DNA sequence: TAGGGAGTAATCCCCTTGGCGGTTAAAACGCGGGGGACAGCGCGTACGTGCGTTTAAGCGGTGCTAGAGCTGTCTACGACCAATTGAGCGGCCTCGGCACCGGGATTCTCCA
DNA sequence: TGGAGAATCCCGGTGCCGAGGCCGCTCAATTGGTCGTAGACAGCTCTAGCACCGCTTAAACGCACGTACGCGCTGTCCCCCGCGTTTTAACCGCCAAGGGGATTACTCCCTAGTCTCCAGGCACGTGTCAGATATATACATCCTGTGCATGT
């Protein structure tokens, strides 16, 4: 007995661990079961666990001041991205512009002035600018005095006509989705419960990289390796599954990833602690 | 009114600190560290008073020799502050990283 | 925590002795994950040693042969 | 006298147990050296020789060849974490380098 | 004039079966294991000296080996010798 | 090839090569014009000027790496004199 | 004066290995004096174990432990 | 380091000394480069450019 | 087959774990605020590229013997062994070098 | 050239804790023999290192040119620096408690030592065959230097 408590509390029990206590733990809190292969398999189910255990002892202004710091340093967190943020759309626009300027000027020059000045922009083909100014546009779209502060002024009120924009287009794709509600909702649940399946695959696709990271034999550093030796989600999820509960009658709180991952599903916390919740490293 | 250049004092402490032979870190903070990191090795350790100093003694005859590697990265690169990437440089140099 | 004991002002000190004039904010942080490593690895050779002497406490000579091992030898113990 | 069962066998092993022995013995590591010290040592060589091997074999694949040659054991010992660290002050003739050109240097 | 080439040349033989190894690389691999030998012993002499020992039992093979080898490295390095040393008390 | 990129090109025939880069008769040479300081009329084995070529040309090579990254830490491409000293400075060399 | 056989296209070669993309020209003299003092650290050590032995040649393995006494290792002889 | 006591106008030898003594020797700094001396100091050092 | 190193039990002490209470040095903070980092730009020079001639690297032969490596002898030096004794280990002694503190005399900053 | 006042240094008195020292004593260091083999030495063989000589031709080296990179110079203002300041908890001094490192004593099985054996491994030949070097036997096909014609 006081060797399975000293295996049990596996990380160090604060506690001295006498011999003598287990016998006076054995002589009060031992039975012989009379049927042991049936009453032992469903012992630690969590249905009634209450009564099969047994349980031993042993013997505003600052607050609000801390919140105000955390809040500050949140503040300037938030204004030096804002900044960062900013600063990279500016850098963005410039880019844009710059390679809009080589476009125009590609408009009516000979083949030979055209690859000249594609070279000089470090671009393969009208094509690969073509690509750059979408990629730009595309990224910019989702994102003496008083001539730099109307061109700041200008370049935030693009940026703001571009957000503007991808708000309206979110918008109108939520109005769509809630339209097609009010219409079809099985071939809108098989779409779901398929893209769910398709992001636990890639959930466990990374898992299994992340655990082969851990791992050298995987075929994953010979292919690495065959490669070098040649040359030389959960946001989503959880949004899906609140749809589903929502909406699915057929869908409970139980085939959510959050509940395939609770202390309530494990069973070492059952064995070791209880039905209870954790300890909280409190005194008692 | 009176306000030393910053730079100045600098060098003062510089002189200060390069004369004296003394532990920089305080000594409790030390221990507490140390502990902390044994625990993770075996439980309930016990350690001489006299283990702890070792350990501080080398722990800052380490770091003061990669600062020392650290600057003149800095240097180098004709900056006088240094930074990630001197430390970095430093401990490359060496071995370590 | 712990290793937020290694206070800014005593990493500046440390600085200070080996002759540097400025230092950037980062550096703070930078040198306590540099001393972690650099304990841990002394740290793991002393326990290694303790437990080899069917010990419980670590000794001066424990951490000795551990950072002699390294290439750090330290004289003034033992 | 009963049939003489090779130490190496008796364990399992490939490597020399018996060679292992004289050389920790007449090689002054102690003044006593238990059985149990030469099986464990060569146990352990084998292991690191097995790995060692098996990656420059990879390599040797991985380069469309049948034969390990230095090169290959130093882009084994080399891509490596473990085996790297081990021999991280070690030079291995006819090795060559890793292919490793900086960013900074790359075409811009 | 004693080489431990026939037993990398075993080990080899039981890892990649048909690849074989040039001359110049079992050399490399001959030096690869007398030094890891030298080191082990080593570490393991300077173990028993520092206890007090005079014999480098199986247990002064295991700690130089923790000593030595790293993380993954060491903990395979120390299983593979245990298993051994089992068979042979075994035995 | 547009210019710094036979560089790279030459970078990666030697990188992938196992071939001695200093040639064998210079480096003997060398060898043996240290040696005589020490002793006077030394033989030597010839695999043991191998063995100084093979050891000295991977001292080099290291260091070189050393001194490339010292080099680009000050926003250059180019190594100079200096890289090579701070790199032995902090190797512990000098 | 045999230092100057070490040649620059040999310097270059082994820069070139080191990733180094530019070479400024004092780099030469550098290398011959780095190369120098590293081959007389190795060679000073490979004769007095020549010497120890009671040898007239200088053999690889004196080398080798000439190297292993510096922390430079060499596998392969 | 019975030198180094001495500049210092003391007859007792601390770790200082010896400290002082084998960084102010270049053939005992090269026989100890790897070693830590405890309360043994650093030599003072600022680097020229730091200076005013 | 010999014999002693080590594994183990009886025993305890010293130095490590640990707490407590008071002081103050030091660590961390509420608010200002700057100089040297960095980005940009221009220019000149030194390094890269290529082209032609010169120069010894490298192959390969020939020859010779120095000297590394082996082999057999034999001695002198080290291991061992037992008796003897004095140099070094514990710890107790005692007085002086250093720490400390304050106080006064001075060098120095930096900016008017 | 010139101050306010801060950081610094030197002197002197105090006193404390540890630098320099002394008494027993014991166990290790010396003395004085014994012996047997490790290594020094002498002689001998033949491996490989040295030395040299002629030739081929890959590379080195010398030169010319240009460009892009190093480097100097300018201007802006970041996020780290800084003060007096306020807060905090190490530090210090003292005390209780007792863990486990250290000692002794004993007991026993671990490995060393010994005479003995043979087989595993090492040096040495040998032989063979996977991939490679040209090709007789024929012919169609791909290649591209270059000439002629057509168009601008």
């Amino acid at each position: 007995m006081l060797k399975l408590l000293k295996l049990k509390y596996y990380t160090g029990f604060p506690g001295k661990l006498n011999s003598s206590q287990t016998e006076h733990m054995v002589r009060d809190f031992c039975y012989v079961s009379l049927d042991y292969d049936r009453e032992l398999a469903g012992y630690l189910d969590w249905t009634g666990l209450e009564d099969r255990e047994r349980i031993v002892q042993y013997p505003e202004e600052e607050l609000a001041r801390i919140a105000e710091r955390k809040k500050e340093s949140g503040r300037r967190l938030q204004e030096q991205a804002a900044k960062m943020r900013l600063e990279r759309l500016m850098k963005k626009e410039q880019e844009l512009e710059y390679y809009k300027d080589i476009q125009r000027r590609m408009q009516g020059e000979s083949k030979k002035e055209i690859k000249r000045l594609l070279d000089e922009a470090e671009l393969k083909d009208e094509a690969a600018l073509e690509r750059v100014i979408r990629d730009l546009e595309r990224s910019i779209k989702r994102a003496r005095q008083q001539r730099l502060l109307k061109s700041n002024w200008e370049a935030r009120q693009r940026a703001k006509a571009e957000k503007e924009a991808e708000k309206a287009r979110l918008a109108e794709e939520a109005r769509l989705d809630e339209e097609r509600r009010k219409n079809d909702l099985e071939g809108w649940l098989e779409e779901k419960r398929q893209l769910r399946l398709a992001k636990l695959n890639q959930l466990k696709e990374r898992e299994r990289l992340k655990a082969d990271l851990g791992n050298r034999k995987s075929l994953a550093s010979q292919i690495r390796m065959k490669n070098i030796a040649n040359l030389a989600l959960e946001a989503a999820i959880r949004s899906l599954e609140n749809d589903l509960l929502r909406y699915d009658k057929t869908f409970s709180y139980d085939m959510t990833l959050d509940a395939q991952r609770d202390w309530s599903k494990s069973l070492l916390h059952a064995f070791r602690y209880g039905p209870r919740p954790f300890d909280p490293s409190s005194q008692a | 009114p009176h306000r030393y250049r910053p730079g100045t004092v600098a060098l003062r402490e510089i002189r200060r600190y390069q004369k004296s032979t003394e532990l920089l870190i305080r000594k409790l903070p030390f221990q507490r560290l140390v502990r902390e990191i044994a625990q993770d090795f075996k439980t309930d350790l016990r350690f001489q008073s006299s283990a702890v100093m070792a350990l501080q003694e080398a722990s800052e005859a380490y770091l003061v020799g990669l600062f020392e590697d650290t600057n003149l990265c800095a240097i180098h690169a004709k900056r006088v502050t240094i930074m990630p990437k001197d430390i970095q440089l430093a401990r490359r140099i060496r071995g370590e990283r | 925590d712990n290793i937020q004991g290694i206070t800014k002002p005593a990493i500046r000190r440390l600085a200070r002795r080996g002759g540097v004039k400025r230092i950037s904010g980062l550096i703070y942080e930078e040198t306590r994950g540099v001393l972690k490593v650099f304990l841990e690895n002394v740290i793991r050779d002393a326990v290694t040693y303790t437990e080899h002497a069917k010990r419980k406490t670590v000794t001066a000579m424990d951490v000795v042969y551990a950072l002699k091992r390294q290439g750090r030898t330290l004289y003034g113990f033992g | 006298r009963a049939k003489a069962k090779t130490r190496s066998s008796r364990a399992g092993l490939q490597f020399p147990v018996g060679r292992v022995h004289r050389l920790l013995r007449k090689g002054n590591y102690a003044e006593r050296v238990g059985a149990g010290a030469p099986v464990y040592l060569a146990a352990v060589l084998e292991y690191l020789t097995a790995e060692i091997l098996e990656l420059a074999g990879n390599a040797a694949r991985d380069n469309k060849k049948t034969r390990i040659i230095p090169r290959h054991l130093q882009l084994a010992i080399r891509n490596d974490e473990e085996l790297n660290k081990l021999l991280g002050k070690v030079t291995i003739a006819q090795g060559g380098v890793l292919p490793n050109i900086q960013a900074v240097l790359l075409p811009k | 004039k004693e080489s431990y080439s026939v037993y990398v040349y075993k080990v080899l033989k039981q890892v990649h079966p048909d690849t074989g190894i040039s001359s110049k690389a079992m050399g490399i691999m001959n030096s690869f294991v007398n030094d890891i030998f030298e080191r082990i012993a080593g570490e393991a002499s300077r173990l028993a000296h520092y206890n007090k020992r005079s014999t480098i039992t199986s247990r002064e093979i295991q700690t130089a080996v923790r000593l030595l080898l790293p993380g993954e490295l060491a903990k395979h390095a120390v299983s593979e010798g245990t298993k051994a040393v089992t068979k042979y008390t075994s035995s």
